[PDB]
């Protein structure tokens, strides 16, 4: 299975290079016949071929080293990564991926699984502490290729690549750091907006296309940790800037 | 697959002109009471429930178009007695409260308090902008376009160009009104008014008047276009040095993409 791939070389990469790198990783999973106000609804396992299920991402740090990770075309999750003929899979890791994920490399299995609730645990640290940006991305990349791969490092790439294409907000955030060679830490907003991807996913498919109002609400948060319940599409995009929707249901007002 | 659970009756507010919410005159639930503008607040005559039948009713009385022709004002009344094709509505993402049958949309002739609403011809103007939510407070955020620069406003009746993003500066702070008009956060009395409908027209910052050139729909694709024409707000020749933001057909090129980056 010659799985496709989207590569991003940290080697003197500009911000405009980040915007394109994400657009590629996006279109690689945006291929489908289901839209809503513009944003697409990633396909489901029920209709995803074993030769189109995954997509690789080659992230090369400053030292030239390159690490490739597989992102599920269904939920845009990180299933595994490989560095120096060394692939690593989570505890659960559905046997469906391993069977055709990095086939031809020394397989590995972490003691934890893919999900913030777990990752943050297997690192004695929360995302609100882990920093992101050019350098943090490099060090995180090195920590994987060199130290095999531990939570922390992954927590950086996840919010710096998949979660970066899901929400354009996080993009312009890492776009300012990539260009200004600066770093930062997820704020109450950025964090909350990425903790309700599924919730805000059904509120868009539930209301239906063209329908601005939302049946329910999304408990987002401001920088001051103040509750910001979004109940409409526009108000949602203007803040989060969502660009990808996780299939939670199909339209009804057909 | 799995169809979506038929949404239940949810209650929200409706703003769409200078930051005023559509309120039921005097608050009387009696049939016939017209609908108009009034400062948002805690009141039953301002909260509206949305049902599957596409009927928005406050106090328990469905919002119906008194008449059925360009000019007919709006008001409430018993859902059972009022005409069916006059009680249904449609809240599009363009902020336009249209009426399937009459094909007309809710219109606010003036942002002045008490201004009685009235279904008028749909011409895509900042007068027909309407956002439903419990938060009447507009969004405060910047707009990064090309070269990671932010679109900053200067003085009244003056073009808008991209300057080095300065969060502290107020000359780059914007307020996304619910009426679908972008006004400078500082003096929320000036909206980003275009200068025409023909591609290659400048975009300055002048007073708000529900103008059609002041209608902005943040396309999910990232572009910021006006409702009337398909023209998009971008940077001339992708060159920010020109200090000229204009309207141009959707090309899909970077210099046509924007992003409201919160406060
Ligand atoms: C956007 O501008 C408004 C005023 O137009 C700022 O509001 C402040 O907070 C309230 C609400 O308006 C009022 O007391 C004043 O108008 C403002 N000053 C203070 C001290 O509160 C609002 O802060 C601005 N938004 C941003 C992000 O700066
Ligand atoms: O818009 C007219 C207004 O009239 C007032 O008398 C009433 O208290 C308000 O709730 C509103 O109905
Ligand atoms: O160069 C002429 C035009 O080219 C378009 O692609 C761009 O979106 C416009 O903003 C303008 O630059």
């Amino acid at each position: 299975i010659d799985y496709p791939s989207v590569s991003f070389n940290l080697a003197g990469a500009k911000s405009t290079t980040y915007r394109d790198f994400l657009k590629n990783l996006r279109d690689r999973v945006a291929t489908g016949t289901y839209e809503v106000n513009g944003l697409p609804v990633l396909r489901r396992e029920s209709e995803v071929q074993v030769k189109n299920r995954f997509v690789l991402v080659r992230l090369t740090n400053y030292n030239g080293d390159t690490v490739t990770s597989a992102v599920d075309v269904t939920n845009l999750y990180l299933v595994a990564f490989s560095a120096n003929g060394n692939s690593y899979f989570f505890k659960d890791a559905t046997e469906l991926q391993k069977s055709n994920l990095f086939l031809g490399t020394t397989q590995h299995t972490l003691s934890f699984t893919g999900n913030y609730d777990n990752l943050e645990t297997a690192a004695g640290t929360r995302r609100e502490s882990i920093e992101l940006g050019p350098n943090p991305l490099d060090g995180a990349i090195t920590s994987l290729w060199y130290d095999g791969g531990v939570a922390r490092s992954l927590l950086v790439l996840i919010q710096m690549v998949p979660e970066a294409a899901r929400f354009r907000y996080i993009e312009q955030e890492v776009r300012r750091s990539l260009q200004q060679l600066t770093s930062f830490t997820p704020n109450a907003l950025m964090l909350s907006m990425e903790n309700n991807w599924s919730s805000m996913s059904l509120e868009v498919q539930l209301s239906g296309d063209n329908v601005s109002p939302f049946s329910g609400t999304v408990q987002l948060q401001n920088y001051d940790h103040t509750p910001r319940l979004v109940d409409n599409f526009e108000e949602l995009y203007k803040i989060t800037g969502i660009a990808i929707l996780l299939f939670r249901c199909v339209a009804t007002k057909t | 697959g799995e169809t979506c659970a038929i949404p239940a009756p949810f209650t929200r507010r409706i703003v769409g002109r200078d930051g005023l919410c559509v309120d039921v005159r005097n608050g009387y639930d009696t049939d016939g009471t017209p609908i108009q503008l009034w400062p948002c607040g805690t009141q039953r005559n301002q909260q509206w429930t949305f049902y599957n039948d596409k009927t928005i009713r406050s106090m328990g009385k469905c919002m119906t178009a008194n008449g059925l022709n360009s000019g007919s004002y709006i008001m409430i009344t018993d859902c059972s007695t009022a005409a069916e094709d006059a009680t249904k509505w449609e809240v599009l993402i363009d902020g336009s409260i249209i009426n399937p049958s009459s094909g007309l949309v809710m219109t606010a002739p003036s942002g002045a308090s008490r201004t009685t609403l009235l279904l008028e011809n749909n011409i895509h103007a900042a007068s027909q902008g309407w956002t439903v939510s419990n938060d009447v407070q507009p969004i405060a955020t910047l707009i990064v376009g090309y070269n990671e620069m932010c679109l900053q406003a200067n003085g009244e009746n003056n073009n808008v160009w991209m300057e080095d993003c300065d969060v502290t500066s107020v000359q780059q702070q914007w307020a996304l009104f619910d009426d679908r008009t972008i006004r400078v956060n500082n003096s929320r009395g000036l909206c980003v008014t275009s200068n025409g409908y023909v591609s290659k027209d400048l975009i300055v910052i002048r007073k708000c008047q529900g103008l059609a050139t002041q209608r902005w729909f943040f396309n999910s694709d990232g572009s910021v276009v006006n409702l009337k024409s398909t023209r998009v707000m971008d940077v001339k020749e992708s060159d920010v040095s020109l200090q000229e933001v204009i309207i141009f057909p959707a090309t899909g090129n970077p210099n046509q993409q924007w992003r409201t980056q919160v406060p």
